[PDB]
């Protein structure tokens, strides 16, 4: 159905619009929702001045990483001393949540958000973008934040996988993307069907630079088994 | 059906099957039915292989078999369910007694089915156990 | 090692080295465990047995390893097959007893009479030389009577020195000492090691009738609640054993005491030995069998079965009954994996006549010829259900044509879905479906179900989800056995009983199939599936039949002229309105028809009237003289229900049929096939006469 | 190809036949020292059929080569090994093998 | 008819008596042993295990009941088998002159003070809300449970379970019970026709009826003794978001029963000489 | 079925649809109400 809408000096019997409130979380995350996309966009927009032509020209910094914080303690996943019913509680209302962001397609944007940043190594005036590592490990953790319950939404994220093993070694803040990788490799098999040989040559290559890496281990674990089988092949 | 039957069919088809995927040739249709005793006449040898491809398979051919073997058995065993009653040698069932053998074990509904044999049974009282073979069975 | 008892992240590392060494060889990659075999050096896991100064982490790690490596596959091997109860019917057999010599109390379960079958395992030797499916083989081997003995004197060291609360133990935590070792004990004891001897001497440890009576942290005593409960099944197992042992001599009584009391009747020469006579005339055996053991609930031999059903009635079960209640008491319990470990043996320990009532339709007796071909069959079932849990399908079809060629197959039909052995297969083809596999497994399936009468049962109660993947039988020469919609036609044939079981949502998902079927060859399919929905007997039902015909009065979908358009453009459509008008055929008999007016059937019957209105004869004299042998006898069969003499004789030929008596090669087809056909005329006549001569001296 | 030096002599002369079984106790490493393989290490005499032709070639040359109790050392070229290729998980490719093989009996 | 002249055929055709060459007849002994005997009493254990637990710290009691709350508020969109609770819902549910009733009040009550005192009811309020409309064998033992509970009207139990919805604010209890009265059964039309029809050539309707006396006892139960209050909330409920007046779908249900009885009627209105079938099943 | 606004990435969503399913309980149908006056807007709605 796409009934579209169009005001009319009658109408027809069936134009019977009835009422059904909201929520007080919901509201809340649709007004952070509003309030994300209208920081983001100039975020992006501020990228695109500061990418092709140079210049002030000005761009939110201090704002976002402010904000960006903000949304990693809001997706806090609650804790070890709390009431199991109360627990579930919380647990529900996060991965509401999770779910009204994954819909919304915020992670794409945050996706791409780095596609923008991820360029040099300290554009601009860099006083200003002094933070940018801070920055990129913040979208990270953000990014582990957005999945780490729902099965649905990293199988639905499993797509972007190669773009990821693609970045996993820029030695600068891979960590991050391997946090992200491990906990979506975790609940969803129909990403663990997806990932093939180069991938894995490419993640014993990154443990061949990056010292002895026990989360590196970790991650080969988890890709070896799945909730409860194997995968002979890998 | 009895078992060492079922294991000599088995290993017959097997034995002169040779890959072993229940596929032998057609012709050795006759072949292994006359290693297993049994000789029919050309065109019930063909008609057979036409309830059946090329490749004979196993269970229907158990099941063919199986109409074979329970052809005799069947008429050895209206032999021998009325060598039970009738203990003289003329196969020939009072109506009386049919009244009572008639409810027997396995069906025993009610006096329906009692009537349905009384009322067509030909009583001279002794009757013959062949009418009542090509009553029941059509 | 020792000395990395503080580089921590160098402990952290390895410790994560060992988890992944571990995490590989999951479930039977034995060509994986070999060169983990290469990578672990053998000696160096029983020397990490004993060193009882390395970290908790590491040792946990390599009794994990170990365990792993060498023990995981025929464990679960029979961690599957602990409930099946299968036994031979030998002396061997015979001589179980069920107790301890006229005694008062349990068999302490440790008994090593075991004449079940408990399928065993082989081993490989991991060389390095050329291969001989070593990789492929069984399994990497290792000791075992050093393991058990060792085990041993761990356990009772650890039993010991533990139980006088050292401050020490080896991994700082008492969870590290006990864990790992009572791990290995349990996955060892699984393995049929430790026999007799050891186990009086573990029963001591732990019985003494101790162990138990220590004080632990969780983990602990979560193994030993595993522990037990595999020594409540072993005591299930011995149970079974001595009641199969008990009525060996027990039938044969009976046997020779029906066919001598028959033999007393027949031999008098005294109407009222007919109910006698109604008595030894059962259904089968079964009804035989139940009155004569409900004759014994309300002949002196019952006597042995009033005895008997007191004997095994069954003190374990009642210190278990204190304890699982004493750990609830005094040590209130978080991890509800261990709450619900607590209450199953709980429970269970109380419902010893419940769960025999589950035990029971399990078990199953095989003379001792059929042996290897039970122990055979059996491995080759265990291996398709390990397989279950992951190249694969050449495995699968290796295993399903093993499974093919089997007396006991045959010989034991009843075995078969009492291993349920069909739910596996079907779990494997939902698995598949969102290849040739499903090709194989539909094929195991139709081939299955026709072995028995009650097994079609067990497989129609699948047919609700089995309809559902209907599009995956396509055009394929391999679809006659190959479609799951093929399964589904199995699952009707014989049975008028299961023919009425079914209901009209089936039906819906099939016309909803159909529906989309408005260009296919894809339609014939489903046709054949309705046409044995709605007849099964040679003579059809009409509850069936009544819905059938109803749904397709709302879309079938000039189209008596369109078959007699396209006949020389490919046999796609041809045989599509031959099953159509096969399938209407099937509706409105004479029995509750022309014998009385029964109301609606004359009005299917009507509707009947209302389509194809006798214009089929165009298609009864255009086929008969060129698609020749099969579409006509579908159009027959469809006059021969719906629809004196003059136009009997309007009709006319058999004159081709005589026309090709030696020269055939699809005229070879139709010559028996009008001999059964034109029998149906029974209820220019001098020409037919001697035509019917020409074909009958042609048959001379 | 196969370059023997006998580490303890047996007999020296009594070597081999065809259609003998081969009795050892080797501790093979790798050209590096990394130990792999050793089948003293699981208590157990390997054995093999000279002519029925599983062992590996250099090994096979040092089956006909060693005598009773001899014990020496079968330094093979890593194309008479596992190949180019190796053995996929142990061997890796183009190892260069040393050895220590002990034969013992024959049947 | 037909398939039965098969089926007289057939009972002749079982001539091999004891033939049974020597295991077969083992088997089969075996099948009517387990079938007919097994089925004993050894049902007094109940009254003593339920004893046997509350011997006290918390009681190995209230633990259980504890770990069914829990596992009832995790979120699983489908419940369960859990034969654990199949058996522990059945041995707590088995468990329950003018003196003579004087005493047999107390007993009663004493056996449900026994369960109520340990959050009891909520356990099995809470795993009714968890399946939505589905009409597992899980919800049959909670509606046994539930009856067991409330079997002689336990104001207590009552003022629990209305403190409990209106606290923890849930509409998914009701529209559970709402989808539950959906569909429960009706009577029949046709499946006795078939059942007849199928019963006589061979040699169910309402299996899903004794679930639908256990549930409405179990709605009696909850309003015995005039919970005005409560009688009040179920047709008005006020504290949650959404009403589900559930009088009215009781009232359909009714009116759905109605109709199939009346149409049994015109099915026998003619023959006039009922079947025990027809009987059995009316 | 609720009133809707098409979905992400897209007009710059500007055009107006209906829509039932599961888009209601969803974020995108949501909408918030204003009146004239600024003292007493979150009064009561007559």
């Amino acid at each position: 159905i796409q009934r579209k809408a169009i005001m009319h000096h009658e109408g027809h019997m069936d134009d019977g619009l009835n009422l059904s409130r909201s929520q007080h979380e919901e509201s809340r995350t649709a007004r952070v929702i509003r309030s994300t996309v209208f920081l983001f966009n100039r975020f992006i927009r501020g990228l695109d001045a500061l990418s092709k032509k140079a210049k002030t020209v000005d761009l939110p910094i201090e704002s976002v990483s402010l904000s960006l914080q903000d949304l990693i303690g809001y997706f806090h996943p609650p804790d070890e001393h709390l009431e199991h019913e109360d627990k579930q509680n919380r647990l529900r209302a996060l991965k509401n949540r999770q779910n009204l962001f994954q819909e919304e397609g915020m992670i794409n944007l945050v996706l791409e958000c780095i596609d923008r940043l991820h360029v040099y190594s300290s554009v601009a005036g860099r006083e200003a973008g002094e933070s940018w590592k801070s920055i990129l490990n913040s979208l990270y953790e953000l990014l582990a934040a957005l999945i780490r319950g729902n099965r649905k939404n990293c199988a639905q994220f499993s797509g972007s996988l190669d773009w990821l093993i693609s970045r996993l070694e820029r030695l600068e803040a891979s960590s991050g993307i391997l946090e992200v990788l491990h906990c979506v490799l975790v609940e969803s098999p129909e990403a663990l069907n997806i990932i093939k040989e180069g991938h894995i040559k490419s993640i014993i290559s990154l443990l061949d630079k990056h010292g002895r890496n026990h989360k590196v281990l970790d991650v080969l674990c988890s890709l070896c088994v799945c909730h409860g089988v194997a995968v002979r092949s890998n | 059906l009895t078992e060492e039957q079922i294991a000599e069919f088995k290993e017959a088809f097997s034995l002169f099957d040779k890959d072993g995927d229940g596929t032998i040739t057609t012709k050795a249709l006759g072949t292994v039915m006359r290693s297993l005793g049994q000789n029919p006449t050309e065109a019930e040898l063909q008609d057979m292989i036409n309830e059946v491809n090329g490749t004979i398979d196993f269970p229907a051919f158990l099941t063919m078999m199986a109409r074979k073997m329970k052809d005799t058995d069947s008429e050895e065993e209206i032999r021998e369910a009325f060598r039970v009653f009738d203990k003289d040698g003329n196969g020939y069932i009072s109506a009386a007694a049919l009244r009572h053998v008639m409810t027997n074990l396995g069906e025993k509904l009610t006096d329906e089915e009692v009537d349905e044999m009384i009322r067509e049974a030909d009583i001279d009282g002794q009757v013959n156990y062949e009418a009542f073979v090509q009553m029941m069975t059509a | 090692i020792l000395e990395l008892t503080e580089q921590e992240e160098l402990l952290k590392f390895h410790y994560h080295t060992l988890r992944l060494y571990s995490a590989v060889c999951a479930l039977g990659n034995h060509r994986v465990a070999h060169a983990l075999c290469s990578h672990v050096d053998e000696p160096q896991l029983l020397y990490a047995i004993e060193n009882k100064y390395m970290p908790g982490l590491l040792r946990a790690g390599y009794y994990d390893l170990l365990i792993d490596i060498h023990l995981s596959s025929y464990a679960t091997a029979r961690l599957m097959m602990n409930n099946e109860f299968i036994v031979p019917m030998t002396e061997e057999t015979k001589s179980i007893t069920l107790f301890p010599d006229e005694n008062k109390k349990h068999g302490l379960p440790g008994i090593g009479l075991s004449t079940s079958l408990r399928p065993r395992m082989q081993f490989s030797s991991p060389s390095f030389v050329s291969i001989n499916n070593e990789c492929y083989q069984y399994s990497p081997e290792f000791p075992l009577d050093i393991l058990k003995a060792k085990t041993i004197q761990m356990l009772t060291e650890a039993v010991q020195e533990g139980s006088l609360h050292a401050r020490d133990p080896v991994g700082g935590t008492t969870e590290f000492l006990f864990v790992p070792l009572i791990k290995l004990f349990y996955t060892l004891l699984i393995m049929g090691i430790f026999h007799n001897e050891d186990l009086k001497h573990i029963l001591q440890l732990i019985e003494p009738s101790g162990l138990l009576q220590m004080k632990l942290p969780e983990p602990v005593k979560l193994q030993m609640c595993l522990l037990l409960q595999y020594l409540c099944d072993c005591q299930v197992r011995h149970r079974i054993e001595a009641i199969v042992a008990f009525s060996d001599d027990f039938v044969a009584k009976l046997q020779d005491n029906q066919r001598f009391r028959y033999n007393e009747v027949m031999q008098a020469l005294n109407e009222c030995p007919c109910p006698e006579e109604i008595r030894d005339q059962l259904l089968d055996f079964h009804e035989d069998l139940m009155t004569h053991c409900g004759i014994e609930l309300d002949l002196t031999i019952r006597g042995r079965l009033l005895s008997l059903v007191e004997k095994v009635t069954y003190t374990l079960q009642q210190l278990i009954s204190e304890t699982m209640v004493r750990w609830a008491q005094e040590s209130v319990i978080e991890d509800p994996e261990l709450v619900r470990a607590m209450f199953v043996l709980l429970h269970r320990q109380y419902d010893g006549i419940g769960g025999l009532v589950r035990a029971l339709p399990k078990t199953y007796t095989i003379n001792g010829v059929s042996v290897e071909d039970t122990i055979n069959l059996l491995a080759s079932l265990g291996q398709i259900r390990s397989l279950l849990s992951v190249e694969e399908e050449k495995l699968m079809i290796r295993g399903l044509g093993d499974i093919m060629n089997n007396k006991v197959f045959y010989q034991h039909p009843n075995l078969m879905r009492a291993l349920g052995m069909h739910e596996t297969v079907m779990e494997v083809m939902v698995n598949v479906l969102g290849p040739k596999m499903v090709a194989n497994c539909c094929r195991f399936l139709c081939y299955f179900c026709r072995i028995s009468r009650q097994n079609q049962k067990a497989m129609f109660d699948h047919l609700s989800y089995l309809l559902e993947n209907s599009s995956v039988g396509l055009a394929s020469p391999a679809m006659r056995g190959s479609t799951p919609l093929d399964v589904a036609a199995a699952s009707v044939m014989d049975n008028n009983e299961l023919a009425l079981a079914l209901r009209e949502p089936d039906l819906e998902k099939v016309v909803r199939y159909l529906a989309g079927c408005g260009l296919p060859v894809e339609g014939e399919r489903y046709l054949d599936f309705l046409r044995f929905a709605v007849f099964c007997n040679g003579e059809s039902v009409e509850e069936n039949a009544n819905v059938v015909v109803r749904l397709l009065i709302r879309r079938p979908e000039g189209l008596l002229a369109a078959m007699e358009e396209a006949i020389k453009i490919g046999n796609a459509i041809m045989t599509f309105y031959a099953a159509l008008i096969d399938l209407l055929g099937r509706c409105a008999p004479e029995m509750h028809l022309i014998h009385a007016a029964k109301g609606e059937a004359i009005r299917i019957r009507s509707i009947l009237r209302s389509l194809i209105p006798l214009g089929d004869l165009v298609g009864v004299i255009s086929i008969a003289f060129q698609f020749c042998p099969d579409h006509k006898a579908a159009m027959v069969l469809f006059l021969d229900r719906v629809y004196v003499q003059d136009f009997l004789l309007h009709l006319l030929g058999f004159l081709p049929d005589l026309r090709a008596a030696a020269s055939l090669t699809d005229m070879a087809l139709a010559l028996n096939r009008y001999l059964c056909t034109a029998v149906l005329p029974l209820l220019a006549g001098t020409e037919h006469h001697a035509s019917l001569i020409d074909s009958l001296l042609h048959t001379v | 190809g196969v370059e023997i030096e006998t580490i303890s002599p047996g007999d020296g002369r009594t070597f081999p036949k065809k259609g003998q079984t081969c009795v050892v106790h080797y501790t093979g490493m790798l050209q590096n020292g990394k130990k792999f393989d050793s089948s003293r290490d699981r208590n157990k005499p390997f054995k093999f059929r000279i002519g029925k032709q599983e062992v590996i070639k250099g090994f096979e040359e040092g089956a006909a080569q060693m005598s009773l109790g001899q014990r020496a050392k079968l330094t093979c070229t890593p194309d008479v090994a596992y190949g180019a290729t190796g053995h996929p998980g142990v061997i890796p490719p183009n190892a260069t093998l040393i050895f220590d093989v002990e034969l013992l009996n024959l049947e | 008819s037909k398939q039965r002249k098969r089926a007289v055929v057939a009972c002749f055709r079982m001539a091999p008596l004891y033939n049974l060459p020597r295991h077969r007849a083992v088997n089969l002994f075996l099948q009517g042993y387990e079938k007919s005997w097994i089925e004993t009493e050894e049902h007094y254990f109940e009254d003593k295990l339920i004893e046997d637990l509350a011997k006290p710290r918390v009681d190995p009691l209230h633990q259980l009941i504890l770990l069914f709350s829990r596992t009832a508020l995790t979120e699983k969109c489908k419940l369960e088998e859990d034969f654990l609770y199949m058996a522990y819902a059945d041995i707590m549910a088995k468990s329950c002159s003018f003196e003579e009733k004087e005493m047999e009040k107390q007993k009663l009550l004493y056996q449900q003070a026994r369960l109520h005192d340990r959050g009891a009811a909520e356990m099995v309020l809470q795993t009714i809300s968890a399946s939505k409309g589905e009409t597992g064998p899980m919800v049959a033992a909670t509606l046994k449970l539930g009856i067991a509970i409330l079997n002689g009207g336990n104001s207590t139990v009552q003022q629990k379970m209305l403190e409990y919805l209106k606290e923890k604010k849930d509409v998914g209890f009701f529209q559970s019970l709402a989808g539950l009265m959906q569909s429960c059964s009706v009577l029949d039309l046709n499946a006795f026709e078939r059942q007849n029809k199928a019963e006589g050539l061979g040699m169910k309707v309402l299996q899903d009826d004794e679930f639908t006396c256990d549930l409405f006892r179990f709605l009696q139960l909850l309003c015995e003794g005039h919970n005005s209050d409560f009688q009040n909330y179920l047709r008005t409920q006020t504290g949650n978001n959404t009403t589900v007046n559930i009088i009215i779908s009781t009232v359909d249900y009714l009116l759905r029963v109605q109709e199939s009885i009346s149409d049994f009627y015109w099915y026998y209105s003619g023959k006039d000489v009922i079947d025990e079938q027809g009987q059995r099943n009316f | 079925e609720c009133l809707t606004v098409p979905s992400g990435e897209h007009e710059q969503r500007r055009t107006v649809h209906y829509e039932g399913g599961a888009v209601s309980v969803h974020a995108r149908s949501l909408w918030r109400l204003e009146t004239l006056r600024v003292a007493w807007s979150g009064s009561h709605i007559r």
